[PDB]
């Protein structure tokens, strides 16, 4: 199934309408405690966030900075999960060297972001041990997070349906459904989906 | 696409092969004031070590109050089995549960201000070891990952861990915080932000446990404080400005009230710091 997109607030959407999925994959504007020049959801409105309905059996993949390090972990057990993995991202420049200077962490400098792995229920037709748990890459354009998860979650689960929360245009996909407040309109191609959807929302 | 994690899946070269300079001495060669930096903060903890002093102790069976003075940075590496699980070799010392770990009484040691660096591996432990330092008495403040590459035998490894979904390649050393500390005007008990919070080197040869022995730069780097304790080390571990505890030390020379007098009167317990260092290190 080619892209698929809702623009949305991820709180007040019904993803009920949206059907189950092999995975699903979050990267929340988390509450860190400290003057963001972006805005972020709080902890009792991320853990509210209606996760145990997107899936019965499947993966789940959380990126987590600072405390959401533990508010993360949290979230992961409200939601059904256990972890299992830890993929970090190194951050590197354009001549494949890590950035050691400046003052990019509280106590210590940050070489990477951390992205939790929880499996729910008992999946089936995954592939274990293809790729590693650490990804190499620059820092791309306004990435908050690297382009190549996505493939390495399509080698785990090829071919099934997954979902995207708080995605951006850039992060559309085929197989994917990408839900965040600043897509661009409503394309939905799944039959199933378009379905429930006008029976959910009548008038668009 | 210069996707390395593609490039694993047809090579057997991990990502993490491709990073440049990871080196203690090549990271800074074309850098010379970073190098500088570095250079003097490590003639500062050499002219201040004490000398190396260690204990063969049976931790489990041990009364951990009868390590004196209090410390201001603890460095924890108990023998976990998922070590020799993922490895295959058969441990020739007690592995240590995540139970045995909790029941120790590191805060019947740590200094009201102090830190901790406790190596959790690659599973249960990054979760357990949080429980640690919440009975300890700690919040966990970084994470410093153990990036290990393959340059020498590029293929993949067989994570043994019945529930991991990708292939392990790192370890965990996480750390915490005990008391309160500011970066920003604590300058006489930290140096923030002089090192990064990642390791990277080739992994060790079979049958080798050891850790890198890069840990002990950091903790250096950034705590000023001199009462260093670094538990279930090992002969090969023994480091001027630490006291090593573990029991497969095969002798011992600590004297607690020796140690204690080091830091004592005249002494202090803290390095110190050059002016050169303090126009030097990154401060906000």
């Amino acid at each position: 199934f080619p892209p698929q997109w809702i623009c949305c607030d991820i709180r007040y959407l019904d993803v009920s309408i949206l059907g189950k999925f092999a995975v699903v994959m979050a990267d929340p504007p988390w509450d860190i405690h400290m003057e963001l020049p972006y805005g972020t959801l709080t902890d009792d409105e991320m853990r509210r966030l209606n996760i145990p309905v997107l899936q019965d059996d499947g993966f789940l993949f959380l990126w987590v900075t600072g405390r959401a390090m533990e508010l993360g972990r949290e979230c992961l057990n409200l939601w059904g999960y256990e972890r299992v993995d830890e993929i970090i991202w190194v951050k590197t420049n354009q001549l494949q060297r890590i950035i050691r200077t400046g003052r990019t962490g509280h106590w210590l400098n940050h070489g990477k972001e951390h992205c939790l792995v929880g499996v729910k229920g008992n999946p089936q037709g995954f592939n274990q041990g293809l790729d590693c748990d650490v990804i190499v890459a620059e820092v791309r354009s306004t990435s908050h997070k690297p382009d190549e998860i996505y493939g390495m979650i399509e080698r785990l689960s090829p071919g099934t349906r997954k979902i995207e929360l708080f995605g951006r245009p850039h992060n559309v996909q085929p197989n994917w459904i990408t839900l965040g407040n600043q897509l661009d309109g409503i394309h939905l191609l799944d039959p199933d989906v378009v379905a429930r959807f006008k029976q959910r929302y009548p008038d668009g | 696409h210069n996707d390395y994690c593609q490039h694993f899946v047809d090579t057997g070269h991990r990502p993490q092969n491709f990073i440049r300079d990871v080196g203690l001495a090549d990271r800074f060669e074309e850098y010379p004031k970073l190098r500088e930096l570095i250079r003097l903060k490590d003639e500062l903890i050499a002219k201040s070590n004490t000398p190396p002093m260690y204990l063969q102790a049976d931790i489990e069976a041990f009364d951990i109050r009868e390590l004196t003075p209090k410390f201001d940075v603890i460095l924890l590496e108990p023998p976990l089995e998922e070590y020799y699980r993922e490895t295959g070799i058969t441990a020739n010392e007690k592995c240590w549960t995540w139970d045995d770990i909790m029941k120790l009484e590191i805060d019947e040691i740590a200094a009201p201000r102090s830190f901790i660096f406790l190596w959790c591996g690659s599973g249960e432990g990054l979760d357990l070891g949080r429980v640690c330092l919440r009975k300890w008495g700690y919040r966990r403040c970084e994470d410093i990952c153990w990036i290990k590459t393959n340059k020498n035998n590029p293929g993949k490894t067989k994570t043994l861990d019945p529930k991991a979904v990708f292939q392990r390649t790192k370890e965990h050393c996480l750390m915490g915080i005990k008391g309160t500390v500011k970066p920003s005007t604590d300058g006489d008990f930290i140096h923030a932000n002089v090192d990064i919070d990642l390791i990277i080197t080739e992994e060790p040869e079979i049958g080798n446990i050891e850790k890198p022995v890069e840990i002990f730069h950091i903790i250096e780097h950034f705590c000023l404080g001199r009462r260093r304790l670094h538990l279930f080390g090992r002969d090969s571990t023994i480091r001027p400005g630490w006291l090593t505890v573990g029991p497969t030390l095969t002798n011992s020379n600590y004297n607690a009230e020796t140690y204690a007098s080091y830091f004592s009167a005249p002494n202090s317990y803290l390095t110190g710091c050059t002016e050169e260092i303090e126009r030097l290190r990154p401060k906000s």
